[PDB]
């Protein structure tokens, strides 16, 4: 029972992470950081532009009630396992629910804005891979929303 | 949305798992100032 | 029924710090401390749990036999050097060989099990650190060992 | 039995040397002394206890019955043959039965209670130390009985 004062409590613990000076606010440069610590889901130029609604200098602060204004804002605006589905059917060669792992790195890391070394070599580590073949895509649809 | 959602859950399972290795730390912590708390007990009531 | 034999001596040399009369018995706050002298190291919320399998009361004790016997049924594995080394290896993901104390400090406070302040300063003080806040956590887990 | 006249004429002799007047009166700062003197064995912080039933700052004035009160009751309580035993114990150097002399002046002058100077004297001079050194507590028990 989603936004009761439950998980509010948890929302309160991974805010404390970044508030240091312990006063009741936050930077806006780790506002990304927190927000997917919590599993919620922004791009970047949304995360972006959602920053600088708030102060045009970009760099600046948000108290814990605001930070859970921005919390909200992206809640109301939240993925379904069927768009996200959609996502990767777009790229299926067959369409049985699978996609190539060589296909798989350029979308990864040569087309959109991209991710780095780093996430690449923390997934590929956990997911095992030494090939470029078809894999199972539904496992991400459940295990990444 | 794809790039999305994997920098997003690969967030997801560092923030836990640094969460797990945390409460990992802390309890060791907790569990050898209770040992040194012990020990200081039975070394004050046994010098008096 | 028992713990094998040679931890029956242990926990004989343990109990023996909170019996207050001489006649077998633990008032019921005493609990938590013995368990944690035995050299595992349970949560607060197992020390929680753990109170359901005792059937502890307010306006009583906990006899020796009645932890024993609660022992008998489920006990804590035992924690080892490796788990703590491993943990400190989450944080230090470049491997810098390193950790700030101020990092250290705020999230051995304000996060997951949580280090009152009483708790954090005396932690501080029986770790290893170089002469700017640089924390030596292979040295620390070894004066433990 | 408790109480033939004889145990009482032998306690209020024991007593008789601290009154100077012959009022059946002592100084609170005496009542230790006397109490020691017989062989009765209290900590201080027990004879403190009973100390804050009659004394404004530690100098004031009690009569030999409540002196006897007290005495009543610590003479049914245990002789700490037991006790001190497992007091021992924890000072042994290698576990053979042997107290060092460094871990002594901490037990003297650091832990609990402590000592005072012209009195750490007397347990230097009734160990014979000119240096490092050592003592068997089963016979140190024994002397001290």
């Amino acid at each position: 029972d989603q936004l009761t004062e439950e998980q509010i409590a948890e929302f309160k613990e991974a805010f404390s992470l970044f508030d240091k000076d312990g006063d009741g606010t936050i930077t806006t440069k780790e506002l990304g950081t927190v927000m997917r610590s919590l599993g919620q889901n922004p791009t970047e130029a949304e995360l972006q532009d959602m920053i600088n609604e708030v102060d045009a200098d970009g760099n600046g602060t948000i108290d814990f009630p605001e930070f859970l204004t921005m919390m909200a804002r992206k809640m109301k605006d939240t993925d379904s396992e069927e768009e996200i589905r959609e996502a990767f059917r777009v790229f299926d060669k067959d369409g049985n629910g699978y996609i190539s792992a060589a296909e798989l790195r350029h979308v990864m890391t040569n087309l959109g804005e991209k991710l780095t070394d780093e996430e690449v070599d923390e997934m590929i580590r956990e997911a095992d891979i030494d090939g470029d073949g078809q894999v199972n895509y539904e496992e991400f649809v459940q295990m990444m929303t | 949305r794809i790039q999305k959602t994997i920098r997003g859950w690969l967030l997801r399972k560092r923030y836990l798992c640094m969460q797990r290795a945390a409460i990992t730390v802390q309890r060791y912590v907790r569990g050898y100032q209770a040992r040194c708390y012990a020990k200081f007990l039975r070394r004050t009531k046994a010098a008096t």
